[PDB]
């Protein structure tokens, strides 16, 4: 999960 | 937005859909390519071509199973296709590659044409 | 093989796949939660969800245009989940993680399980 | 597009  | 995103997603989307295709799972199409036929999603179809999403959004012709290419349209070249919108990957070779361009033309697949297009700048 | 990969691809289908939601396009199941309504592809829910490929996959719950989800599910815990199937991006607040979590336990989304998990694991 |  990434902090788009 | 504050959404968080998951990298991987959209990969394990479609390489579910293409174990859904494997085992023939809510397949609602057939594609025709002279005498070879394609099971397939019309969604996935429609998401990767500009042809089937003018195809699939037509009033009449929504609601056909089957669907019947132009007799040009090389089957080998179609089924290379077929496997990179469901995978991301072509195989692209020396022997298949003007097959596989004319098959993206004609699909509207403009990613691909332009590779095809670059692979074969190298080579002349 | 020897294929080349188009980087992009799986994310470019899976945005194609949300437009075609957006304007209802060949969406082809209603799912039912509480007095709310939601439309999507049986596919999609399918490539996302334990609960939904094993519903899909029976013989008869696979022809049905209907599903009615469990009462105790929150119908905006769904709406987040369905969101995060056909955009990789999930909307994850304080007010709603719990009722996030628990949709998608139920509906098998184990990434996202996981990644509730952590962010409640953090804020004890 | 990208050697896999
Ligand atoms: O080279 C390509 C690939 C492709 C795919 C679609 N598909 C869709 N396009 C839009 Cl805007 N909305 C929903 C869908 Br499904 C249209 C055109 C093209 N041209
Ligand atoms: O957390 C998750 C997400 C998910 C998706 C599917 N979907 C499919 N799985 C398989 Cl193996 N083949 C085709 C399909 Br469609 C099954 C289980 C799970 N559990
Ligand atoms: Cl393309
Ligand atoms: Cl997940």
């Amino acid at each position: 999960w990434v902090i788009p | 937005d504050s959404c968080i995103q998951f990298t991987r997603h959209a990969s394990d989307v479609l390489l579910n859909l293409n174990r859904l295709r494997s085992r023939d799972i809510l397949t609602d199409v057939v594609i025709v390519v002279s005498r070879e036929q394609f099971r397939a999603h019309k969604t996935v179809l429609m998401a990767c071509s500009g042809l089937f999403y003018s195809i699939f959004t037509d009033q009449l012709k929504c609601n056909l199973s089957v669907i019947n290419l132009d007799p040009e349209i090389n089957p080998e070249g179609f089924c290379i296709l077929l496997d990179f919108m469901y995978t991301s990957r072509l195989n692209l070779r020396e022997g298949n590659i003007m097959a596989v361009m004319a098959t993206a033309m004609y699909l509207q697949m403009e990613h691909v044409v332009d590779t095809c297009r670059k692979f074969i700048k190298a080579s002349e």
